[PDB]
RNA sequence: ACUAACCAUCUAGUAGCUGGUUACCGCCGAAGUUUCCCUCAGGAUAGCAGUGUCGACCUUCAGUUUUAUGAGGUAAAGCGAAUGAACUUUAAAUAUGUAAGAAGCCCUUGUUACUUAACUGAACGUGGGCAUUCGAAUGUAUCGACACUAGUGGGCCAUUUUUGGUAAGCAGAACUGGCGAUGCGGGAUGAACCGAA
RNA sequence: CCUUUAGUCCCUCGAAAUUUGAGGCUAGAGGAGAAAAGUUACCACAGGGAUAACUGGCUUGUGGCGGCCAAGCGUAGCGACGUCGCUUUUUGGAUGCGGCUCUUCCUAUCAUACCG
């Protein structure tokens, strides 16, 4: 068993987009996660499959529905942020 | 040198025994033609094996810092020299004892 | 130097220059080439095997080659016997075109006056 | 699969040639220690203690201070 | 008996023990039985031995 | 909702592994290895042995010596030659590569799409020269090419050369020899010793 | 950009007074680029190669290291017996397969015998 970082496999469209893909062996730009809300989204998520299965369908809809929360002023924050740097 | 330290992952499973632990050496210093028991300061190189230098492993042909304060060795600059480098020219391993010829 | 295709080279292998290093076995050989590059010359040599011979190829370049001389002698042998024969016949006398083994010496006689022989101890004392 | 056929191919060869080398590196830590104690035996202008740097950058800091 | 011995002991027609042969003195032919000395015993024929 | 035992047969199931595998005499007779591919219960090429066909005739050939010339200038003599292993007129011992003919060397001028300021050079051809020692010695139990076929792919010991190491052992490369498939005499006896097949 | 090296005792800053530290100069040495790269007598896992037992005129009562002396070998180097320095001095538990019976042998003898 080899990885498939190793191993020079090309990305698939699927469902899941590739997207932009970047070129190998080139600067992959950092884009960095400082921001409040950030955090808070990955964290969301990650609490998502560490709590796992849950029985109460309510329950499972709340968890869901804090994460697309997060999503949601993450990209508030972020195109407010765009307006500010592209007016003043 | 110390008593209760931890060593590193890398060399935790190395096991040196007090009765193999040496502390002082007789080491002879040849222009003032003399032999004197002093304590051993750091092990510096063992030309046999980097392993056995980062142990501490006492070989013959083995330089080791030792503690001159006793001889009163004074240097250029009028400060009485508190170590020097010794070479242990004797087997350890063979004889109950270290000897070191001092290079000076 | 320059070297063509055919010739019979002779290899020094010098100390001073470390690329192309060939073997201790390689050293002090003689063989003939068969390609020639920029800074490399392919070389055909004979090696011995334990209980035969093969043909192996190496590549060395020019700082371990010279050419030799062998060949050299031998057209020079061919060119004297090639003259001496001519004059022998234009003189009508016949020649030795052979060469000869080197035969045993002839007898002589060796005169004792001022030369006398000096008598020798087995070990010299002074 | 062909750098493994390789490695078997010259194993033994490689493990005497690293006991050589380790000889030959034996050999030159010798040496060096035998210059630096006949330097200190012709001459030598040292503070109290030995320098704390490595050992064999200090022994070749010294036989190149001279 | 090494492979140089061997071929000059071939050369010199000596294939069996006890195997004598004539030959003309020269400097090859006095290499070559120099060289294979340590096998065959070797000396000046007289008209009596010939 | 989902997914034991014995009898006969398929079955003489599947093995690369074990054991075994049936008269005599004669002739010829090995290998334990190079290289390439690939991760096997390994293949391909070359080698040793043999068969057939084709071309010549000791033609030729050769684990050899000699001559010539390299890599070893290694020892040695001298410095009333110069200079100073790193000096040399000279030059050891010791093994070792190559060459030694018609399968030759040249010289001469016709062509070429190559090339050159140019019939000028190189290649392709012509003429000549030696056929009697045709261009060292000794041997020669022939050599070469193509095609095809079988058994082999292990090593142990020792001499010499050499690299490293230990307190001493020892470890590793090159050649050669012995043993494998070898009987016999000798060493009281015997894988490795001596003589000799 | 700093650090080191040698130099003129050539210049600035700081300190102390009867001298220093840090910079400055001459020219050697150190530090395609945020994707990752190099490296280790180290560790863990997995795998490969070599080696596969081992001692067998072996073993015992007298240490090692450095100096001095040292017949010689040699024409600097190897070097015994001693002596000096360290260990080492001016007042008196260790151990982490065992045990018992019988035969015979060894002497490196505890007793018994005889001796200095």
């Amino acid at each position: 068993v080899y990885s498939e970082k190793e191993l020079g496999i090309p990305q698939l469209n699927t469902v899941t987009p590739v997207g932009v893909t970047k070129p190998k062996g080139k600067k992959k730009g950092k884009v960095f996660v400082d921001d409040r809300e950030s955090m808070n989204t990955i964290l969301a998520m990650v609490e998502a499959e560490k709590q796992g299965q849950i029985e109460s369908k309510i329950m499972r809809a709340r968890q869901l529905e804090e994460i697309r929360e997060a999503r949601r002023i993450e990209a508030e924050k972020k195109e407010a942020e765009r307006k500010a740097l592209l007016e003043n | 040198g110390p008593d209760f330290t931890r060593r590193p992952v890398k060399y935790e499973r190395f096991i040196r025994p007090m009765g193999l632990r040496y502390k002082k050496a007789n080491v002879t210093h040849p222009t003032l033609n003399v032999t004197v028991q002093l304590p051993i300061l750091s092990v510096k190189k063992n030309p046999s094996n980097p392993l056995y230098t980062q142990l501490g492993v006492l070989t013959k042909g083995t330089i080791i810092e030792v503690n001159v304060s006793d001889l009163g060795i004074v240097t250029a600059s009028g400060k009485i020299a508190w170590g020097r480098y010794a070479q242990i020219t004797n087997n350890p391993e063979n004889d109950g004892c270290v000897n070191a010829v001092l290079l000076v | 130097r320059t070297y063509r295709v055919g010739d019979i080279v002779d290899i020094k292998v010098n100390g001073a220059v470390q690329k192309g290093m060939p073997h201790k076995f390689y050293h002090g050989k003689t063989g003939v080439v068969y390609n020639v590059t920029k800074s490399a010359v392919g070389v055909i040599v004979y090696k011995r095997v334990k209980h035969r011979y093969i043909e192996k190829r190496i590549n060395v370049r020019i700082e371990h080659v010279k050419p030799s001389r062998s060949r050299e002698d031998f057209l020079r042998r061919v060119k004297e016997n090639a003259e001496l024969k001519k004059k022998a016949k234009a003189e009508g006398v016949p020649v030795q075109l052979k060469r000869q083994p080197a035969m045993p010496r002839e007898a002589h006689t060796v005169s004792i006056a001022d030369n006398k022989p000096v008598t020798l101890a087995p070990v010299a004392y002074e | 699969a062909r750098k493994q056929r390789d490695l078997k191919k010259f194993g033994k060869a490689v493990q005497v040639q690293k006991q050589l080398e380790r000889a030959k590196q034996k050999r030159e830590a010798l040496d060096k220690i035998n210059q630096l104690k006949r330097k200190r035996a012709e001459g030598g202008a040292l503070g109290a203690t030995e320098a704390d740097d490595p050992f064999d950058v200090a022994v070749d800091n010294e036989l190149s201070r001279d | 008996i090494p492979p140089k011995p061997r071929k000059i002991l071939q050369l010199l027609r000596l294939r069996q023990i006890n195997n004598g042969v004539f030959v003309k003195v020269t400097k090859a032919t006095a290499e070559m039985i120099k060289i294979v000395e340590p096998w065959v015993a070797y000396g000046y024929p007289n008209l009596k031995s010939v």
